[PDB]
């Protein structure tokens, strides 16, 4: 995973470089002065880069070598039971139902509308996160 | 009342050629689907409306 | 609280722009949401004792 | 009918009101000061500020429409609360 | 087994794309304020410095007492966890409060909306931070709710744990507005 | 032995097979092909929309078709193939695939596929719910800039539509890029390594970086239109510097929605390459490189759509904009050098490659073309940009997009498509495509701005637009053989069941059924190059493979 | 124009391309073989095929037959 | 009905020529301390009246309990539907404004006087001679507080009564069987909890009657013919009367002095439509050819056929209702009223037999699914890595297992089986604490334990017996 | 001898390629011909509940020892009929299954064999197997 830092930390620098020359370059020699526009963009995206990198790296200086990270490694090394997946399900066209539900509300100015999308995505959400915690009832 | 500027695209149905008087027309209000009275009249397009089926 | 409400509110017309009443229309507003809470309430406790004992 | 419609009077001021009126906008019967007298106007208008001003003394407003909105939020609200209501009180088996 | 977890990069990168929807709010702000000269800020408009620095304190304190409930939460007790999380919520329902009687109060004294272009882009900029504090708050009750009805596992303290970070972010992005706006001027 | 089978699978199979399935899904594979229908199906409507329009445009004079349709009609063809047709199917092959390629036996999160595929299809179907309105949708092209999309012009309800529509369609494709960063940084086969997997993953990656990069932006910016829309928020009022400030922030964002729809499509002919010649890939580290260099410079070149504004310094933008030229031109010498002195066998796929790169070969000169500030001083928005961007944009994504159905049409279902039909579709596009998108150069220079819905008999061009429909109708037709060959080989057709159909495969994809079952996996082989099938069906081959790695 | 001397070229050039590609693609021969002949030998290896659709060596009967 | 003077207390309506009526309903609104609560309140009721009875005779429907030993209870909820909507109908016309007038007016009036052959004798026996009659309102009111009301109690006494006697239907399930009753008794459970449900039903009624206001009939004027707006679309119970009205074609038949006109088809279909619901059970059993006794009920996926045709029949009122909300439709979403006319017109011949082939193909899935979670076990969302290279679902078995690990095959008993793991008890009842302290471990332990012994006794006693 | 393109893997499936350009059936029959046939015998298959085979071999060497020896491959041999044809040598024979008997079989062998052997001199095989399969199929009644 070193391998993806590098690349993020990489992309922050360019990211960096391309803000700081921008600005300086639009300080001087500029109808306008200082763009204010772009330069912001350039920055909090590097900044985006940088925090990104920064969590790989305090993610890779604290954990032990994993197979796929391991050149040569063998298939009985990965063997083992992996994370939990959810099997069929339904819940998310109904949340997606109610965001659109929501987007058209928002479209076209209808409060009553977008507080009765909003309660729905209040539902769906609801049903979505205890679709796989809700025990047996109890009666 | 009519616009006088077109007056020369009515029809003056076949048993009622002298009933209209120039700018006027003088047509009845109860309509003829269900009794509802129809009070929607655009000048522009010449188009009455009965609100209860439209 | 609704016996209150219903006791000492000013329930007749007033209602213009001249003055900013701001109270006659929350009467029955306010009728209705105690009545509703006060019985609610007790629907509530009815079925939670039933289904706890 | 056929795409026009009838704009919302809450957004209207007086001065706009009487004179759209009297000038006979798009799709909107022209009226003259010869049929209708001024202090006609006037109550007109003087109704028009106060119907839709003052605070409806029912509770909150559903749209100024007809029962089909009635219906509707009966159906969102009653019949949800309701039968969250029945399967709180009720067992499913 | 899954030595790193998918939740945290997952959340990470949604943060991020968040912070480049903060990055657009702040390009929509700082355009334009060159454009006016002198007092920038319309007369009709006074920023309270007495009632912003409490709301910030508040926070502040909300996110200190937020890590504190994960330094409960890497370990074998779900008890504190909740009475932290309960803390860190109502300590962000008083901050919601708050900047909602602001509102009441710049309104009723002029600046609207429609009124002036720095009071339009100062609720633009406020309105999205102040949507994103709710749906905090919801992911809170949320997650507290979710922690009594089950067993605990390491997916559980996971969430909490990404609740806690995306929490952080919005107090690092909060604090930056604030001290874009009452201190730079 | 003499196992007993049956003379044929099951032609569409049990009744009521697929509406549940697809209602309750998680499996990625059907979203990608729910992906695939929804975008052929709406390549056909705009497909129409393009028709009616090049036969409004020929025969000057307005025949029956009025102003503002006209502008509605380029505004709904330019967003629904814009942001309607290739993001969804970029996020098909995904789910295809991706998966697929890394080995990985399932998606990170199922249940947020599934619902990026449904937010996408009730967006699309939200925005493109314009044409019911009496006042239609919205009239502005896509390019939206500052002036008329305010609440004064364009007041109709079909704007807030078209932006809603936006919204949630970048929403979907936000949470999609997520999903995949997440699937391919975390899950992984256990042998595997960052410096082995197909240049397609990459590519993927890269391209989901750019997503997450760009995408929210428009959000805000979308957000802050309709709050101008509805509440006169004085954000982009000609008073103030709003007028530059969209510009800046919108061409910022769709200038990566184009570079986003490259790099895949670039990794799809890289893996289709090496199987029909037999060669392994060519300069693979400098491939990684190229498409590095590609991603991150990818970003600061949004400057140059602002050459007739007249208020941006033009040497620094020009100077990027030639340096991010190199990269594809390596790009482009990797693949030719691929290639060089090989066993190339035509068949249908390679044949829409050779297209393919006969297309972007010309797009690539218009555009290197296009570059020089005094140029677009006097070709700007004319119909010569419009002959880069459409030679572009087709000749990669369609190209590109029907030789990967080709390819792994068996790898889904099991079938094998008739190569008769697929040449004669593969000739049909290509002719209609060089015969009604060639003259417009000539029409473009000289006097004829884009967006017109009429002109005058006094001047000329009276048959280049004629030989432009001529050539739009032949290509209008063209598709119909490619949909009946689907259509019947979906349920007849060669049926193939041993592993690999078009031998001596790679990408590790050939080492499982045809008909791949649930988690996708039963067994793995040994990790030991970027040929790991190759190898394993051949295995008295390595020492050569290792032998001659670096001749040159 | 609308007239039908030029729309003759609009409806019938995509025709008869289309023709001329047919009969020049669709006349070439396909990978399936011929219809196997009883004169000719069975030089094909012994097929089965079994129906497999009821879902769960004693023989009981015969017969023959020299056509 | 006796024209009167206003000069109550509402401004805006004072010195007006208006109905008697209208005014004692003004003063039941303003002049009486939460009168305009009361009238919400009964509105309000009605309304959840219609709806609680749509949706039990679409539960009913579904369920299938309407076999031959029930079929007379069958009809007489049939009878109680048609007098509740008939009466409901009724009921809004009493405070006589410009929108209870007009939907009268246009409904009697056109209806009873477009019958073809007796035609003007019923309007006129109903109205006294034309249309607005002096006796019209006064006998309205009559009918709407002693016939239909004492008629619908006595009804709703006899349903109740021959409920009561004949004993109700069980769902399937694992003590069940078509000679016995499973539930519980009267004393300790049954009665209270009808309490406590019927507390909570006048709760939510006044809740939201006193939050939304309905009919302001003071906005509103009174009754005069030349008065008429946009104001349409009753009440929405009987709004597909409506809607069948809107959308039929101009047909008309002209001979020797004689004119049927179009709404006789409206009466023709809202005839039959009456007719077939009552004689849906005999339809049933003489065309299915089935004469026995069913004391237990099916899901609603096990029968395609039934579903599908309440499908069909939900589908086309839903449309039918959908349609006649035009205007509503054409102005808040800014789309052209010729076209949705034309979109609902197209709509009530094409759309339902989609959604009948749809939902067809949506039972057969349903069953197959179905089958499927019966052939293996259900689905427990974990995967291994088998270190040979494999992956595998990991079924959890329901019963019985072979030798090789894979559970044998089951059989359906028509029961609901569960479809997640958490359905099933796995992992629950977490600590003892409240909200925010722990209690003693050993109590937390105990509580456990006998909550586990308790419901498997329970489950034990069920299966056994 | 795991021919070029086929190799073990680590469990007993066999992994195999084929050069793009061929095939993988190798079938000398129409596909609509092959289609109406499988059609045919799913359809009689699913109503008579009883498996029916059909073989195309040669069978140089006693017919019936053969035929009765290739029916053991059958996944359920106590219920299902054979029909084998060779072409070669011009035999045609069916046999029967422990569980499949006095259900019509033995009124159904000779009418089948006189249908397929009177279907075979005109030159087609496939159709004479289709109605063969339909006349037994309409023989055998179900039990
Ligand atoms: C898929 C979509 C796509 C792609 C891939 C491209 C690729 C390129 N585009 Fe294009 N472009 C658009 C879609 C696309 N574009 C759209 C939609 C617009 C405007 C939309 C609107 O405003 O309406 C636009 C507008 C646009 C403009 C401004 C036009 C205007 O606003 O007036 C310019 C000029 O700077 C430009 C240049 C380029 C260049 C240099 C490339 C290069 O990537 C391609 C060059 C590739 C080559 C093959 C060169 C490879 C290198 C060599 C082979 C070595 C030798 C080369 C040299 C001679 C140096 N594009
Ligand atoms: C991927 C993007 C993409 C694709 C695939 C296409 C495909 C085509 N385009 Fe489009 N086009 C654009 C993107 C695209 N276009 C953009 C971005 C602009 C300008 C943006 C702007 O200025 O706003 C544009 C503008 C544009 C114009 C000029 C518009 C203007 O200046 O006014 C023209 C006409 O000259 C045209 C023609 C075509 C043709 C003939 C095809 C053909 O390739 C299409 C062939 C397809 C078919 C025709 C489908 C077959 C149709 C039927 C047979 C359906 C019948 C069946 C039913 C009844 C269900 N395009
Ligand atoms: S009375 Fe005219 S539409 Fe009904």
């Amino acid at each position: 995973m070193h391998i993806e830092a590098r690349l993020f930390e990489f992309v922050a620098a360019f990211f960096v470089v391309t803000a700081v020359l921008y600005g300086v370059l639009t300080s001087m020699f500029a109808t306008g002065g200082v763009e204010w526009a772009g330069t912001t963009a350039l920055a909090l995206t590097g900044g985006m880069a940088l925090i990104v990198a920064t969590f790989f790296r305090f993610v890779a200086r604290r954990l032990d070598s994993r197979p796929e990270d391991y050149e040569g490694a063998e298939i009985s090394d990965g063997a083992g039971e992996l994370g939990f997946f959810s099997p069929h399900s339904w819940w998310p066209i109904m949340v997606a139902l109610s965001g659109s539900v929501a987007a058209v509300g928002i479209a076209l100015w209808l409060p009553w509308l977008i507080a009765a999308g909003v309660a729905f995505i209040l539902a769906s959400a609801a049903g979505l996160v205890f679709e796989y915690y809700v025990g047996p009832e109890k009666h | 009342r009519i616009k006088p500027s077109d007056l020369g695209r009515v029809v003056k149905r076949k048993g009622q050629e002298s009933f209209n008087f120039g700018e006027f027309f003088a047509f009845t209000k109860v309509c003829s689907h269900l009794g509802c009275p129809s009070s929607l009249y655009e000048q522009q397009s010449y188009r009455i409306l009965c609100p209860c089926h439209q | 609280a609704l016996l209150l409400i219903f006791l000492f509110w000013p329930w007749e017309f007033k209602a213009a722009d001249g003055e900013s009443d701001f109270i006659y229309s929350l009467t029955t507003p306010l009728y209705g949401l105690t009545f509703g809470l006060s019985i609610l309430s007790i629907a509530i406790g009815a079925v939670l004792y039933q289904k706890r004992f | 009918s056929s795409g026009k419609y009838a704009p919302d009077l809450a957004p209207a001021n007086e001065q706009q009101i009487l004179t759209a009126m009297l000038t006979g906008p798009q799709n909107m019967p022209k009226f003259s000061n010869r049929q209708l007298s001024f202090e006609a106007k006037k109550d007109i208008i003087a109704y028009v500020k106060v119907a839709t001003e003052a605070r409806q003394p029912g509770g909150y407003l559903l749209g100024g429409f007809g029962p089909a909105p009635e219906g509707m939020a009966m159906w969102i609200i009653g019949m949800v609360a309701a039968i969250g209501l029945a399967l709180w009180i009720g067992a499913r088996s | 087994l899954n030595r790193p977890n998918m939740v945290s990069v997952g959340t990470i990168v949604w943060l991020s794309s968040e912070l480049m929807f903060f990055a657009g709010l702040f390009a929509f702000y700082f355009s334009a304020r060159a454009q006016a000269g002198g007092n920038w800020p319309p007369p009709p408009t006074e920023l309270n410095l007495y009632q912003a620095v409490p709301v910030t304190l508040v926070l502040i304190a909300s996110s200190f007492t937020c890590q504190m409930g994960v330094f409960a939460a890497e370990r074998g007790d779900i008890f504190g966890l909740r009475r932290w999380y309960v803390i860190t919520f109502l300590m962000g329902l008083f901050f919601v409060l708050g900047q909602a009687y602001e509102y009441r109060n710049l309104m009723s004294h002029g600046t609207s909306i429609p009124s002036s272009a720095y009071g339009s882009v100062f609720y633009l900029a406020t309105g999205f931070h102040g949507l994103h504090v709710t749906g905090g708050l919801i992911a809170f009750i949320f997650l507290l709710v979710r922690t009594g009805m089950s067993k605990f596992t390491p997916a559980q303290a996971t969430a909490s744990i990404v609740v806690s970070y995306y929490w952080h972010f919005v107090d690092i992005v909060w604090i930056a507005l604030f001290t874009v706006i009452y201190f730079i001027r | 032995e003499l196992e007993a089978i049956r003379p044929y699978p099951a032609r569409t199979g049990p009744k009521g097979s697929l509406v549940y399935k697809l209602i309750t899904t998680t499996d990625h594979k059907m979203i990608g092909i729910m992906y695939c229908v929804a975008c052929i199906s709406f390549f056909f409507i705009g497909g129409l929309l393009a028709l009616l329009m090049r036969t409004e445009l020929a025969a000057p004079g307005l025949q029956f078709l009025s102003n503002e349709q006209f502008n509605q009609l380029f505004t709904m063809h330019g967003t629904i193939m814009l942001l309607f047709y290739a993001t969804p199917i970029v996020f098909g092959f995904a789910n295809l695939v991706l998966p697929l390629q890394i080995g990985a036996p399932d998606v990170a999160f199922p249940r947020l596929n599934a619902f990026s595929f449904w937010l996408f299809v009730f967006g699309a179907t939200i925005g493109a719910a314009g044409f019911i309105t009496p006042g239609g949708a919205a009239d502005f092209g896509w390019t939206a800039y500052t002036p008329l999309t305010d609440a004064i012009h364009s007041p109709g309800a079909g704007g807030d539509l078209w932006i809603m529509g936006l919204i949630v369609a970048g929403l979907g494709t936000i949470l999609g890029a997520v999903n995949m960063i997440t699937t391919v940084v975390c899950m992984r086969a256990p042998g595997m390594t960052m410096f082995r997997m197909p240049i397609f993953t990459w590519n993927i990656m890269v391209t989901s970086i750019l997503i997450l990069i760009a995408f929210p932006l428009l959000t805000a910016a979308l957000f802050g239109l309709a709050a101008d829309r509805h509440l006169g928020a004085h954000i982009y009022d000609a008073a103030n510097g709003g007028v530059l400030l969209w510009q800046h922030l919108f061409w910022f964002f769709g200038h990566p929605e184009v570079y986003i729809i490259a790099l895949p499509f670039f990794g799809i002919v890289s893996e289709i390459f090496p199987v029909f010649s037999r060669k392994p890939i060519f300069g693979y580290t400098t491939l990684v490189y190229a498409t590095l260099s590609i991603a991150a410079l990818s970003v600061a070149v949004w400057a140059h759509h602002m050459f007739a504004t007249g208020a941006v310094l033009l040497p620094f933008f020009s100077f990027m904009t030639y340096l991010i030229a190199v990269p594809t031109g390596i790009k482009f010498f990797n693949w030719i050098g691929t290639m060089w002195k090989g066993q190339l066998t035509f068949e249908t796929p390679m044949l829409f490659s050779v297209g393919f790169m006969v297309t972007f070969l010309l797009g690539g000169l218009t555009g290197v073309l296009l570059a020089s500030p005094p140029l677009d001083f006097h070709v700007t928005d004319s119909y010569f940009v419009v002959a880069h961007f459409h030679y572009v944009l087709f000749g990669t994504i369609v190209f590109a997009t029907f030789a990967g159905i080709y390819f792994w049409f068996p790898k889904m279902t099991g079938r094998l498509l008739d190569e008769r039909l697929g040449k004669l579709h593969f000739w049909l596009t290509f002719i209609g495509f060089h015969t009604t998108f060639l003259v417009q150069h000539w029409l473009g220079d000289e006097g004829m701005p884009r967006r017109y819905a009429d002109y005058l008999p006094t001047d000329g061009f009276q048959g280049l637009n004629v030989v432009s429909t001529i050539g739009a109708f032949i290509l209008g037709a063209s598709m119909f053989p490619f949909v009946w060959n689907v259509f019947k080989s979906w349920r007849y057709g060669e049926v193939v069941t041993v592993d690999d159909p078009w031998g001596y495969g790679n990408s590790l994809e050939w080492a499982t059924s045809c008909p791949p079952p649930r988690h996708n996996f039963t067994e793995l082989p040994r990790i030991r190059s970027e040929r790991p099938a190759f190898e394993l069906h051949y295995p008295h081959m390595v020492e050569r493979l290792r032998a001659e790695a670096h001749v040159g | 124009m609308s007239a039908m001397e030029i729309h003759l070229f609009f409806v019938g050039i995509p025709l008869l391309l289309v023709v001329v590609l047919s009969v020049l693609i669709w006349s070439r021969k396909g990978p399936h073989p011929a219809t196997y002949k009883l004169s000719e030998p069975w030089t094909h290896p012994p097929i089965l095929w079994a129906a497999t659709d009821v879902v769960g060596f004693t023989v009981g009967g015969g017969a023959s037959g020299t056509w | 009905m006796v024209d009167v003077t206003y000069n109550g207390v509402y401004q805006p309506l004072r010195g007006v020529e208006m109905s008697r009526a209208y005014q004692s309903a003004l003063d039941i609104s303003f002049e009486v301390r939460g009168g305009l609560f009361v009238r919400q309140i009964h509105h309000w009721a009605a309304l959840m009246f219609a709806a609680a009875i749509m949706v039990h005779l679409a539960r009913i429907f579904f369920t299938g309990a309407f076999r031959r030993p029930r079929e007379t209870n069958w009809v007489i909820g049939s009878l109680l539907l048609i007098l509740a909507m008939f009466e409901g109908y009724f009921g809004y016309s009493l405070p006589d404004d410009l929108l209870s007038g007009l939907g009268l007016r246009a409904a009697l009036s056109s209806i009873t006087l477009g019958m073809p052959v007796i035609g003007t004798w019923l309007h006129w026996a109903l109205f006294g001679g034309d249309f607005p009659g002096t006796i019209l309102i006064p006998r309205l009111y009559a009918l709407h507080i002693l016939l239909l009301p004492g008629i619908i109690l006595a009804l709703i006494g006899l349903h109740l009564a021959l409920v009561w006697f004949q004993k109700h239907t069980q769902f399937p399930g694992p003590g069940r069987t078509e000679h016995n009753v499973v539930g519980v008794r009267v004393m300790p459970v049954f009665a209270f909890k009808s309490g406590a449900f019927f507390a909570a039903i006048v709760g939510v009624l006044g809740l939201m009657g006193g939050l939304l206001q309905i009919n302001p009939i003071w906005n509103l004027g009174p009754y005069k013919p030349s008065q008429v707006s946009a104001g349409s679309q009753p009440d929405f119970y009987m709004m597909w009367t409506e809607g069948l009205a809107r959308i039929w074609p101009p047909w008309e038949f002209y001979f020797w002095h004689h004119t049927i006109p179009a709404p006789v088809w409206v009466a023709v279909i809202m005839g039959l439509v009456f007719v077939l619901l009552p004689a849906y059970p005999f339809l049933e059993k003489r065309f299915t050819g089935d004469y026995a006794h069913h004391n237990l009920l099916q899901r609603p996926r096990d029968v395609p056929v039934r579903t599908a045709i309440g499908a069909m029949a939900i589908a086309f009122y839903m449309v039918l209702t959908l349609a006649a909300m035009n205007d509503i439709i054409a102005l808040k979403f800014h789309i052209s009223l010729n076209a949705t006319t034309w979109i609902g017109r197209i709509g009530m011949v094409i759309l339902p037999p989609f959604v009948y082939f749809i939902t067809y193909r949506w039972c057969i899935g349903l069953q197959r699914s179905d089958r499927s979670v019966l052939e293996h076990g259900v689905e427990t969302g974990i995967i291994k890595r088998l270190p040979h290279g494999a992956y595998i679902e990991l079924h959890q078995p329901l019963g019985p297992v072979d030798e090789h690990g894979h559970p044998i095959p089951l059989q359906y008993q028509g029961a609901p089986l569960p479809k997640r793991m958490n359905k099933l008890g796995s992992a629950g009842s977490p600590g003892s604490g409240s909200f925010l302290f722990a209690d003693s471990a050993a109590e937390d332990a105990a509580l456990r334990e006998a909550g586990h012994a308790a419901e498997q006794r329970a489950l034990a006693a069920l299966r056994e017996h | 001898e795991l021919p070029p393109g086929w190799v073990l893997t680590t469990s007993g499936r066999i992994s195999g390629v084929t050069e793009p350009g061929e095939l993988s059936v190798h079938y000398p029959f129409p596909i609509a011909d092959l289609v109406a046939l499988d059609d045919a015998l799913t359809y009689s298959s699913r109503a008579c509940q009883v498996r029916f085979a059909i073989y195309l071999g040669d069978l140089g060497r006693d017919t019936a020892a053969r035929a009765r020896e290739i029916l053991g491959k059958v996944p359920t041999p106590d219920n299902a009929v054979l029909l084998a044809v060779s072409p070669n040598q011009c035999a045609i024979e069916v046999v029967y299954g422990s569980q499949v008997r006095g259900r019509g079989a033995e009124s159904a062998a000779p009418l089948g064999v006189a249908a397929a052997s009177s279907a075979f001199e005109q030159g087609e095989l496939v159709d004479g197997l289709i109605s063969a399969i339909r006349v037994l199929s309409a023989g055998i009644a179900p039990g």
